[PDB]
């Protein structure tokens, strides 16, 4: 908000505050910014005239992140999460760091140890490496070093190692993010074949992905939330039930529900994910967590300490479904006597063409 | 017997029917087609062309009722608007 | 003619507009009584026509200044 | 068996396989997203 | 509405009398078709946003009292309003007339003299 | 203090994976993946179909592509009236305020993949209407661009040599061989 930014390392910056042509003047290099938050991230900066370093993996997936930008601002490097060289050379100029990058599957290339633990590492060793000011780990809700998901086990650990070494690391644990493209709403909206081993009963606090890219955008302002852990999180408790049944009572979809037992389900889980390609959104670990529900951590800041208030997810599902709505001259109601009457005054053939 | 199964379609047809002035189009073909079926299927067992020339004229019967039928549903619709029975 | 007003009356009660509740009755004058402005007039009036389904013409809404006038409007339109 | 039944199935066969490389190939992005 | 379908001839109001019912009638026009207006553009409001949004236009040509004023001010309504009941506007164009649909937001003039000076004139 | 018992050993041996651009190719995996792409890429070259928006006289230029003494049918160029039978999208003509919307929703019924070739200054930058209140200054304010083609207007082969760097683009994709690396 103030034009006078001192860096945590000492340099000023003078931004000039308007849109795509003004000078923001925060470099800023973003890891995992071709996933559905990172688009979030970019864009907020991009178009108030901040440069943007985005690493990518792929060519073609990066393309619609450049669009947010002035010509200077948007700039793609090369990058492998085990080439050190191109993770130290995206990072030598940047003010900000921001790491998003994370799976929730095991690859034949990266297993969640080798991606949340391998690569925060590879990638928090080139933030220290240049004395980089300000690093904000995007962590996970549930996050906890002993877990028995490995999802909550390796992202809890990376968070260890975030801090081990630079001990001045924002650390961001979100809840389930819903919205536009998202695998929430989405997922409920899309699927028609859907397997899981805990009836569905999945509590959480599901937090709208345009607050979380918002957010992490103040992380940056604020020089107060350097060396803190934030729980970014929805105003109200919700299962995953309750959440399917307002994807149901918008769209009215008929979707099959198999809800096969925890112990015939996951070692099936695993075999679809080691010969499948894609993400077919259930695996192994996948189904573990299932059995967790969100707790929240009473010792880290919430969306309130950044001026902001989450909304619930029930606000905005009318919008983000609207286009999946079926909706012809066929389903319309059957009509009334005061309407019936309507149509006698007009002719519903032409007889002369 | 898959010539009286057919024929009882038709009849359900008849049967289910509270608002569907269309179907009980589509019934009466089906009726037609049992009886068609049946007269052929009869005509093969006997050795007789006359069980299939009496099919041949069903069916251009069958046709015309169609045209007369749609023609004059279509009289009706264009100063209805709707082929719906309030019920 | 009693539901005319029962409708009529609790759409009033939520109306903001309206200086204070209570002060609504059979003969009440959207100007005079309610303390209603001329702008305040067609919003009410959209709220009288939206919550019986019917819309008023131009030539008889700006004849609707007061609810006795409203009410014998609806009545004689044979839809509601 | 004859030949015609051979025949049919075999252009239902080909039918099929031109679906599969369309289905097994070509990306599937999930979003498929009143007047008288 | 010969031409198009919400077309209205271009006239010149004969007197106050007559001025101002023409702007009742157009402001009646308009929060009568605000449910229309938020199907259409998909405007993720409540009708009664729009409504309450529609009377703050009307409300800053209150005290015009110019009649050769209020002719160009209606007509501008009438054309606003043709361009709108007639899918012609865009979503864009429409949900842009809300001005806290700007990532700045509402808030986009300093609140006082303090917070514009410590933020450089906002 | 330690964040994990395997730290401060594990660090010192870790294995360095060259970038694609300079990724070999070794092993009947490889290979075979490679192939999957060179024949996918082959028929995104000779079947190249693009959608195009003749805003104005740049989309003459496009015409003379089609001709006889430039013609695209000869490298296999169909111009497709449809979005969804299209696979790269020519912007030629200079983008207003009021065509920029059904710009946007043409490009977003594109099916994947997607090209978007800018053609002319107007496209490119705003050109000669650059400062004016009705000019897109550039239509990558609106959508992605994957090659910029200059002149007003180009000439018909600078448009064909914009096509042949973009049918070189399509060949450098790696579609099966990245999606092997992760
Ligand atoms: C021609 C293709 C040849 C592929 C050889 C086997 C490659 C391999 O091991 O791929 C593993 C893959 C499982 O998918 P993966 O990429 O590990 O993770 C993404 C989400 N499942 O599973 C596969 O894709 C292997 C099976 C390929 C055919 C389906
Ligand atoms: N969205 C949610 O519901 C929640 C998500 N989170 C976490 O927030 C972060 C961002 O979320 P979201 O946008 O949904 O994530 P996505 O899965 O949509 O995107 C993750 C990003 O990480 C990159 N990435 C993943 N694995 C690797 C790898 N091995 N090497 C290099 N890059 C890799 C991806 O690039 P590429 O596309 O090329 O793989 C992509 O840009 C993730 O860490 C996620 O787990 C936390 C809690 C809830
Ligand atoms: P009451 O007697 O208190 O007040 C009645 C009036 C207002 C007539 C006054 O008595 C009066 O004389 N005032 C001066 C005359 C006047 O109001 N002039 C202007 C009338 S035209 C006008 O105001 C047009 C406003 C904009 C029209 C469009 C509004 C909606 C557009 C956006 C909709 C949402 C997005 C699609
Ligand atoms: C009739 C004969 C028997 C059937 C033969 C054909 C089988 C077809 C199914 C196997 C191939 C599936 O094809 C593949 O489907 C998946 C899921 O929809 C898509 O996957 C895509 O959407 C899913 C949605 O969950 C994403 O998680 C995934 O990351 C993305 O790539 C692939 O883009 C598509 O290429
Ligand atoms: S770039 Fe030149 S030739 Fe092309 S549309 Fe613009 S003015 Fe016309």
């Amino acid at each position: 908000i103030s034009d006078i930014h001192i860096t945590r390392t000492g340099k000023p910056l003078i931004r000039i505050q308007g849109g795509r042509s003004s000078l923001g003047e925060h470099t800023a290099t973003v890891f995992g910014a071709t996933g559905q938050l990172g688009r979030y991230i970019v864009n907020r900066l991009a178009r108030q005239g901040c440069t943007v370093i985005v690493p990518y993996r792929e060519e073609m997936a990066k393309r619609h992140l450049k669009v947010s930008g002035d010509l200077g601002r948007v700039i793609f490097m090369e990058f492998d999460l085990r080439n050190t060289q191109s993770i130290e050379e995206s990072v030598r100029h940047s003010d900000v760091v921001y790491n998003l990058i994370g799976r929730d599957y095991p690859t034949k290339n990266f297993s969640l140890a080798d991606v949340h633990i391998e690569g925060t590492e590879r990638i928090v060793e080139a933030v220290a490496k240049y004395d980089v000011d300000r690093f904000i780990q995007v962590s996970t809700y549930n996050a906890n070093p002993d877990s028995t998901c490995e999802f909550f086990r390796t992202k809890g650990i990376a968070e260890k190692v975030a801090r081990h070494v630079f001990p001045e690391t924002t650390i961001v644990r979100p809840a389930p993010m819903f919205g536009f493209e998202d695998r929430l709403l989405l997922k409920l909206a899309s699927v028609t074949n859907l397997f899981t081993s805990n009836h569905m009963r999945e509590k959480f606090w599901p937090v709208h992905v345009n607050e979380v890219g918002e957010a992490l955008e103040r992380m940056l302002y604020d020089d107060s939330t350097a060396g803190q852990t934030f729980e970014l999180y929805g105003p109200r408790q919700y299962s995953m039930a309750q959440i399917a049944e307002l994807v149901d009572r918008e769209i009215y979809k008929k979707r099959r529900h198999i809800n096969l037992p925890k112990p015939i389900l996951q070692p099936l889980a695993e075999l679809i994910n080691r010969v499948l390609w894609w993400d077919t959104g259930l695996s192994r670990d996948q189904v573990e967590r299932e059995f967790h529900d969100q707790v929240i951590d009473p010792t880290a800041k919430t969306f309130k300490d950044l001026g902001m208030e989450p909304t619930d997810i029930s606000k905005w599902t009318y919008h983000y479904l609207l286009p999946y709505r079926p909706s012809t001259y066929y389903d319309l109601p059957p009509s009334t006597e005061k309407e019936m009457r309507e149509e006698r005054k007009y002719l519903h053939v032409l007889d002369d063409q | 017997n898959i010539t009286l199964i057919l024929f009882l379609i038709g009849i359900l047809g008849f049967v289910l029917n509270r608002k569907n002035i269309i179907l009980m189009l589509i019934s009466i073909e089906i009726m037609l087609l049992s009886i068609t079926f049946l007269i052929l299927l009869s005509s093969l067992n006997m050795d007789d062309i006359i069980g299939q020339t009496y099919a041949i004229y069903i069916i251009v019967v069958a046709g015309a009722e169609s045209a007369i039928g749609l023609g004059i549903l279509v009289a009706f619709y264009r100063l209805r608007g709707s082929i719906a029975i309030e019920y | 003619k009693v539901e005319v007003y029962e409708r009529i009356k609790s759409l009033l009660a939520g109306f903001d507009k309206v200086n204070d509740p209570n002060n609504i009755t059979e003969t009440a004058h959207f100007a005079n009584d309610l303390g209603l402005d001329s702008l305040d007039t067609v919003e009410v009036v959209m709220a009288i026509e939206e919550e019986f389904s019917i819309e008023i013409p131009d030539k008889d809404a700006d004849q609707i200044h007061s609810v006795d006038k409203a009410i014998e409007y609806i009545l004689r339109q044979p839809d509601a | 068996m004859s030949a015609m039944s051979i025949y049919i199935i075999f252009v239902s066969i080909i039918a099929i396989l031109f679906l599969a490389i369309d289905l097994i190939f070509a990306p599937h992005n999930p979003y498929k997203e009143q007047s008288r | 509405v010969q031409p198009t379908k919400f077309a209205v001839t271009v006239r010149q109001s004969r007197n106050w009398a007559d001025a101002k019912q023409r702007v009742i009638a157009a402001y009646r026009a308009w929060i009568r078709a605000a449910p229309e207006i938020q199907t259409m553009y998909s405007i993720p409001f409540p009708v009664s946003h729009i409504r309450t949004r529609i009377r703050q236009e009307f409300e800053r040509h209150r005290y015009v009292n110019k009649l050769n004023v209020v002719d160009v001010l209606l007509q501008q309504s009438n054309a606003d309003f043709q361009e709108t009941m007639n899918f012609w506007r865009q979503q864009s164009h429409v949900m842009a007339f809300f001005k806290e649909e700007h990532f700045r937001g509402e808030k986009r003039l300093p609140s006082n003299f303090i917070t514009g000076f410590l933020e450089g004139r906002n | 203090v330690e964040p994990y018992p395997g730290y401060e050993l594990r660090k010192s041996l870790r294995k360095e994976v060259p970038l694609p651009s300079q990724e070999g190719t070794k092993g009947l995996v490889q290979y075979a993946l490679t192939t999957l792409d060179i024949i996918t890429n082959w028929a995104r070259q000779g079947s190249f179909w693009p959608m195009t928006f003749g805003l104005a006289c740049c989309a003459v230029e496009m015409m003379h592509l089609s001709t006889p003494r430039y013609d695209q049918d000869r490298l296999g160029i169909i111009f497709r009236a449809s979005p969804r039978q299209s696979d790269v999208m020519i912007v030629a003509g200079t983008l207003t305020n009021k065509m920029a919307p059904a710009l946007r929703q043409v490009y977003d019924q594109m099916p994947d993949p997607r090209w978007v070739i800018s053609m002319g200054s107007c496209a490119n930058g705003g050109g000669y209407y650059h400062y004016s209140y009705s000019v897109v200054r550039g239509c990558d304010r609106i959508v992605p661009v994957d090659v910029y083609v200059p002149g007003c207007p180009p000439t018909s082969e600078a448009l064909m040599y914009g096509i042949f760097q973009l049918q070189r683009k399509m060949r450098n994709t790696k579609i099966t061989r990245m999606w092997y690396r992760k």
